């Protein structure tokens, strides 16, 4: 209990808001599965972070299982009833720990870990977005345009997909050009899912008067 | 910051880094070929920036080695072969390292 | 190439071993071999033909029962179930 | 020959106290050796000897199908009244030529 | 002389 991780989870522009501690954890699980890679036996990690005192702790996993495989995290029924029989297949009960290690090689492991760890929270944030509203009136700016697809920027980092086949025959999106339409799916990608809108429909123009007369 | 001599340096897998004794230094008599790493050498490239990443990851280890320039001394290109003599020379007022 | 072949004609000329040793002669360390012999098992081979049940949950052993499987049984030593024919096991038959 | 094993060195250039040779002349001496081998494929010899005199292939400690075609030529000399000399002789069966720079193609932490 | 002779017998072919 070093305090430094409270200061950490109060640093506190991004996390406030946000579960401090959750996100300690998540850091800190990254760092410690570095840490397992970085070691020679493929054990498991677990993270278990405090919110009131802010201070966290690494404890390594069993993963009790029904084979051999990953041996520094593989148990049996047969193994378990040396536990008395306690543990079941299936389960990842923690039954180790370690303590701290300075580690640079560790140290750009969780480089790579963290920067990992904050493209995958950009992701739930994008996720988030997109599921805030889940399909409405909305406008986009296409960033990019492939290949009968627009790729749309839009507000707080968030990001939409509006497909050829979803668009209209004749409106025919570009990029740089604000559109405005109806979505309708939200279509779960990668890092995240994307809005997707279908601006030929009376709906669309019926919002449209809606707001404007 | 001064140019520094450890055995740890990113970018490199440790089929590189697997030679080097417990300060970066080969050990005698290796089987090596061109671009082999012989000797880890570090220099501090100066932070002169910050990122919600960098800054985190410097309070959760609190080690300022990381983002620092390499400058290790590796085999040059088509020349292989092995390794056989070393030699250590250090200033005045400085330690050295258990292999010296 | 006939003729070659016919004056050249005559010429021409057409589950581990260790288990069914002692327990205390493995890689297994000192305070394993006790856990070993624990069950009873001066040799791996009873070793490998008993479970765990029987060696880490008896009072010759300690807090690193769930450790040392994952020491010396996770490197395929001993405890792992195998089904022995008497020391070694049935598809080992190196006689 | 495949490669030798000598214990009390550590690479090919270096050298070793009470041998009144170098290791080079040994390598090509080995390189001189031949033994004829019929059952096993790969075997392994090695040889330990102390005491001052002449170092032959005669002294080597043989086995099933180790076959000493000349067991008089020389390997080095010891000048030391205690000068214990230990190695392995890895021999293997093949054809043609084969170069030194070919061998480094195992690869599998040799 | 069976090495010459397994070369030979690529010939007996097309």
């Amino acid at each position: 209990m070093n305090k430094e991780i409270l200061a950490v989870v109060e640093a506190v522009s991004n996390e406030k808001a946000l579960p401090r501690e959750k996100i300690f954890e998540a850091l800190e699980s990254a760092l410690a599965t570095a840490t397992k890679k970085k070691y020679e036996q493929e054990i498991d990690v677990r993270v278990q972070i405090d919110r009131k005192s802010g201070d966290f702790d690494t404890f390594r996993r069993w993963l009790v299982v029904d084979e051999v495989t990953q041996p520094t995290k593989e148990i049996t029924l047969e193994a378990a009833r040396y536990e008395d029989e306690s543990l079941n297949l299936g389960d990842y009960v923690e039954d180790q720990i370690e303590s701290v290690t300075f580690d640079r090689i560790t140290t750009q492991t969780a480089k790579q870990v963290i920067v990992q760890k904050v493209r995958e929270a950009e992701r739930a944030m994008v996720v988030d977005q997109f599921r805030e509203h889940e399909g409405e009136i909305i406008t986009g700016v296409v960033k990019k345009v492939n290949r009968d697809n627009i790729s749309l920027d839009l507000g707080n980092n968030a990001e939409a997909v509006i497909l050829r086949e979803d668009m209209l025959p004749r409106e025919n999106f570009r990029p740089g050009d604000r559109v405005r339409g109806v979505l309708y799916s939200v279509r779960p990608e990668a890092r995240g899912a994307q809005l997707f809108v279908t601006r030929s429909k009376p709906e669309m123009l019926i919002e449209l008067f809606r707001i404007e007369v | 910051g001064p140019e520094e001599i450890t055995a740890d340096i990113p970018n490199v897998g440790e089929a590189a880094l697997s030679k080097l004794d417990e300060s970066g230094i080969v050990y005698i008599g290796a089987e090596v070929t061109g671009g082999d790493i012989l000797v880890g050498k570090v220099t501090p490239k100066g932070e002169t920036q910050l990122t919600p990443e960098e800054k985190l990851l410097r309070a959760i280890f609190g080690e300022k080695a990381s983002d620092v320039k390499d400058s290790s001394l590796r085999v040059p290109n088509g020349v292989s072969g092995t390794v056989i003599d070393v030699q250590v020379f250090t200033r005045d007022g400085v330690e050295k390292d258990k292999r010296a | 190439a006939t003729i070659l072949a016919e004056q050249l004609e005559a010429f021409v000329d057409l589950f581990d071993p260790i288990l069914l040793r002692p327990v205390d002669d493995l890689e297994l360390t000192v305070r394993s071999a006790n856990c070993l012999k624990a069950e009873a098992i001066h040799y791996i081979g009873d070793l490998v033909q008993r479970t765990e049940v029987e060696l880490l949950k008896t009072p010759n052993l300690g807090k690193k029962s769930l450790t040392e499987i994952k020491d010396v049984l996770a490197s395929r030593g001993l405890s792992l179930g195998m089904r022995l024919e008497n020391w070694p096991p049935a598809s080992i038959a190196d006689e | 020959v495949t490669e030798v094993e000598i214990d009390g060195v550590l690479h090919e250039y270096s050298t070793k106290e009470g041998v009144q040779e170098d290791i080079l002349e040994i390598l090509l001496n080995l390189k001189g050796l031949a033994v004829r081998v019929q059952g096993k494929d790969e075997v392994i010899l090695t040889l330990n000897k102390s005491g001052i005199g002449p170092v032959t292939a005669a002294d080597i400690t043989h086995d099933g199908d180790v076959e000493i075609v000349k067991p008089q030529h020389v390997i080095c000399h010891l000048t030391d009244e205690n000068a214990s000399i230990s190695m392995r002789i890895k021999v293997q069966r093949g054809r043609g030529y084969v170069p030194a720079s070919t061998r480094i193609h195992s690869e599998e932490d040799e």
